[PDB]
RNA sequence: GAAUUUUCCGCAAUGGGCGAAAGCCUGACGGAGCAAUGCCGCGUGGAGGCAGAAGGCCCACGGGUCGUGAACUUCUUUUCCCGGAGAAGAAGCAAUGACGGUAUCCGGGGAAUAAGCAUCGGCUAACUCUGUGCCAGCAGCCGCGGUAAGACAGAGGAUGCAAGCGUUAUCCGGAAUGAUUGGGCGUAAAGCGUCUGUAGGUGGCUUUUUAAGUCCGCCGUCAAAUCCCAGGGCUCAACCCUGGACAG
């Protein structure tokens, strides 16, 4: 099926994190290696590479996790979509979401490209809000 | 003047066809795209398009009480069920 | 026709007087499709926007009594 | 939550409301005249001689009535004053009458609530 | 040196062919105002040994608020434990602690003079006292995100 | 009433903390009892009992104090000191840390029988809020009365609020700038009171 | 009908009709009157005063409380009352006003003329003693009363508010109990008994293109007045007012 392939690495990482994995292969498309880019250089993961299964190209996703407790704290508490297929969310230079007060960001794809929460803001340009990553 | 676009559904009628225009615009309470559509009795004195075809429609002098508007260009060819 | 001259907003002992733009067929208070300026009678402040002036009195509108006086205690209708 | 698009198709909208006491268009207090002056036993937890009076309204309804404290002068023929509100003791019984209004008189030597129950200020 | 305070005296009482007995419960919180709280809920026979007991086991689970800025909370957060759900926002220097009343009890010892919050879903004083101390927990500021965080190899400073 | 009257030191005991609707009066509460320890009095109690402090100690009513913490929570700034604000700055209170009055209630009735001019202005209202700059003084023809003569008497030893600048010959008090946080002597906690109205 | 006012004054001011004007017409309107209907401000006293006086309530009667409350003393007297002055709303322009014995100001008597209402079991902030005694009555809910009931009736005291108070009616809030922001459907209310399937909703990956949606900027309109921010004028305030903001 695959409705929304946005929508599926938001629950392949939610639920590899949960249960401390180190690598996720998912689905290879322009536009998810888009917010793979921009949560490395924020730093919510450690890289990202190009991989091939059976004629099938897939995606490395590598994690990263904290300091050895009775429970490791993870790099991600929750990972959410706000733009779901059926409910296409829009916002302008004003309507953008404030996720944390400064500390968690939301990224989202506008006309210049695909931005977060402080560089949309620098830019004075807005689009549709895809998630937020905290 | 205002231009909307639409399909002719309707052609046994004197010198004027009926153009259904579908509009898609988000509901400002809730988020999602709410779907509207209602159909506009355009002049043709030509006869010219029949049913099937998309034509735009640009607003103009009242030729009657329910037809106000008339069907100026053609986009594309016949877009109907088959017979 | 449309004139000049000032309607109420402030009742009772104080009357602040509003600004103009209106038609003879209408109210005393009522609607007003532009604005200009005002005067208050006990107090200094005395607008009259003179850019508003002699642009809407080109296009057939009449100057009656009470937006007189107030108009050439100001710097503007003289010999200039 | 019932999901977006079945909020376009049915739309979720409250009732016509009904009323708790029905005295008319939006009006506080109502009057009329008394049919029959009668005395009713209450619920499972009370046992007294409490006393209702059946109030004939302006509109043409005859809907029960509570008359409040000890003593009253209510006959056959008094034009009350009513008020709108519940006993929850006595099954019909949802109005209350105001005293020290028109034919209903206020309660003798009372000392405390005078605002209520329509007594006078003792010199 | 802490201050203890009082949120609810429960009356459960079970039914035996002996007779009718109870067994008094009672949640008491402490707090020193710098940041420091920890609840405590004990069982006993008697109304002031129902206290006693839950204001040791109060000090025995002791948690550290991170709050530390001007005299309000770092962040947003939702937090639902079983029926109950509490919601703790963020307020400016001059709002007051509009909680709950089994909330504010727990937030005046925590040291947030300014907060603003919902009493959702159940409005029970055991589960809505514990509710704010799982949303007291998941606290972070803007240091420890960072450190949480794994930044890959970025610039050593020494 | 536009001001309490009948019983004063009623307040003053009860409550604990002691403010000055009089002079001075001792610290036991009423009753026989009062004198040893008080009951366990609930959460609502210390948002309701120390609302009644601040209320009595000005001498301002109910309906009077509900519009100035409200047009002080719609304005910008700290809201639990900008409600100390708009309180101090009436005519009747800045009377009494002038030293012209011995007591707030007796300084709304000095501002009432036209004692006081702002400005050179004479004003009767004691809810007027005194802006920064301002010069409260006494009249020429108020001058000779032995009321204000007595409680004149006894400033020129005592010390003045940090807010305020008083000269002991020309009887005239200027009022500088606005009263802050640790600038208050007063036995109230401002963040109980604010918590009271938004219930 | 529960309930909503003087069959008043004036053109002076603003405006409308007519007239080259004067001026006339004008219960539009400008004002007054009745009504605590609401909002706002002030006032009905201030300080000082006993070892806590009478007289009440409680009392273990050894006292306590109401009580500085009052009386008694010095003091000031807004507003109301009385007398004398007296801004401005008039711009026009033989100097033109309803309101007006107007606002406001100076003086003279004297505290002299001015407070009550609700509530006090718990949520609800505040206590006992009598009487009655499931009797009479209370009540928003849980519920009180069958002899000592702080939840009846009275009293003392206390609490809250204030010329307002209380009750009732009515909308919203509390009800994330229709939840778009905010909820649920194994057992608590809830998947239709199961499939196929039209409309409808949604739809993998790549590039180019369109760019309609969307997003940025700009130009119109979004009446004024409310609301909000900053700043002014009636002694404050209510109220009135400048500009801006906003009108999503």
């Amino acid at each position: 099926m695959g409705k929304d392939t946005i929508a599926d690495i938001i629950t392949c990482i939610r639920n590899a994190d949960m249960n401390r994995k180190g690598t996720v292969r998912i689905v290879s498309t322009n536009i998810t290696e888009n917010i793979v880019k921009i949560l490395l250089r924020e730093g919510f993961i450690e890289n990202a590479r190009k991989h091939q299964e059976r004629n099938k190209y897939f995606l490395v996703l590598t994690l990263r996790h904290r300091r050895n407790k009775k429970g490791p704290y993870l790099n991600t508490f929750h990972l959410k979509r706000v733009s779901r297929p059926g409910l296409r969310i829009y916002s302008n230079y004003q309507r953008i979401p404030r996720i944390l007060g400064g500390m968690g960001i939301a990224i989202l794809s506008t006309s210049r490209g695909i931005m977060t929460d402080r560089e949309a803001r620098l830019e004075g340009i807005g689009g549709e809000i895809l998630c937020y990553i905290w | 003047m205002k231009t909307m676009q639409g399909r002719v559904v309707c052609a046994t009628s004197d010198k004027t066809v009926a153009v259904e225009v579908v509009r898609l615009a988000p509901h400002p309470k809730y988020k999602r795209r709410v779907r509207m559509k209602k159909k506009y009795q355009a002049h043709d004195p030509d006869n010219q398009f029949k049913v099937g075809d998309v034509v735009r429609l640009e607003k103009s002098r009242p030729i009657s009480k329910t037809k106000s508007f008339v069907a100026l260009p053609v986009i594309a060819r016949a877009a109907r069920k088959a017979e | 026709m449309v004139k000049l001259r000032l309607k109420r907003c402030g009742r009772k002992q104080r009357a602040v007087y509003r600004i103009v733009a209106i038609d003879v067929r209408s109210r005393r208070e009522g609607r007003d499709l532009q604005k200009v300026g005002f005067y208050d009678p006990i107090k200094s402040q005395t607008y009259l926007n003179v850019p508003a002036i002699l642009d809407f009195l080109e296009k057939g509108a009449q100057p009656t009594e009470t937006v007189y006086d107030i108009l050439k205690r100001a710097e503007v209708f003289k010999e200039f | 939550m019932p999901t977006i698009k079945q909020l376009i198709r049915n739309t979720r909208q409250p009732i016509r409301n009904v009323t708790k006491s029905p005295a008319l268009r939006g009006c506080p207090q109502r009057r009329g005249t008394c049919t029959r002056v009668y005395t009713i036993t209450p619920k499972k937890p009370n046992s007294a001689l409490r006393k209702v009076a059946r109030v004939r309204l302006t509109s043409g309804f005859e809907i029960t009535a509570y008359i409040p404290g000890i003593g009253h002068n209510l006959q056959e023929h008094s034009v009350v004053l009513v008020r709108g509100g519940r006993v929850k003791d006595l099954p019909g019984v949802r109005y209350h009458i105001v005293r020290g209004t028109l034919d209903a008189v206020g309660v003798k030597d009372r000392q405390q609530g005078r605002s209520k129950y329509g007594v006078k200020k003792p010199k | 040196g802490f201050e203890e305070n009082v949120v609810q005296v429960r009356r459960v009482t079970k039914v035996v062919k002996g007779g009718k007995h109870m067994r008094f419960r009672a949640i008491v919180v402490v707090g020193d105002k710098k940041g420091q709280v920890g609840v405590g809920v004990g069982k006993a026979k008697e109304v002031v040994s129902a206290v006693q007991k839950a204001a040791v086991d109060a000090r025995r689970n002791i948690i550290t608020v991170p709050m530390t800025k001007y005299l309000t909370f770092p962040h947003r957060n939702e937090a639902d434990y079983g029926a109950a759900r509490v919601m703790l926002r963020p307020a400016a220097p001059g709002t007051g602690v509009i909680a709950g009343g089994a909330v504010r009890t727990v937030l005046e010892m925590a040291g947030v003079e300014n907060a603003l919050g919902k009493q959702l879903g159940s409005n029970n004083a055991l589960n809505n006292a514990r509710a704010t101390i799982v949303a007291v927990q998941t606290m972070r500021q803007f240091s420890d995100v960072a450190r949480d965080r794994g930044i890959p190899m970025e610039e050593l400073w020494k | 009433m536009s001001r309490y009257r009948g019983p004063r030191f009623k307040k003053i005991r009860r409550l604990g903390a002691l403010p000055g609707l009089t002079n001075k009066r001792p610290r036991a509460g009423s009753d026989l009892r009062n004198q040893s320890r008080s009951g366990k009095r609930s959460q609502y109690r210390i948002r309701l009992e120390e609302k009644q402090k601040l209320r009595f100690h000005y001498g301002i009513t109910e309906r009077q104090l509900l519009k100035y913490v409200r047009i002080a929570r719609k304005a910008k700034g700290s809201t639990g000191q900008v409600l100390l604000q708009l309180l101090e700055m009436r005519l009747d209170n800045i009377l009494f840390r002038l030293g012209m009055a011995p007591t707030i209630p007796g300084a709304r009735q000095l501002v009432n029988h036209r004692h006081i001019l702002v400005n050179g202005r004479i004003v009767d209202i004691p809810s007027y809020r005194c802006k920064p700059q301002d010069t409260i003084m006494a009249r020429d023809e108020q001058k000779s009365i032995a009321l204000i003569q007595n409680s004149l008497d006894l400033s020129p030893r005592e010390e003045l609020p940090k807010h305020l600048t008083l000269n002991p010959f020309p009887y005239k008090g200027l009022v500088n700038q606005i009263i802050d946080s640790k600038w208050v002597g007063l036995k109230i906690n401002e963040l109980l009171v604010v918590e009271y109205y938004s219930r």
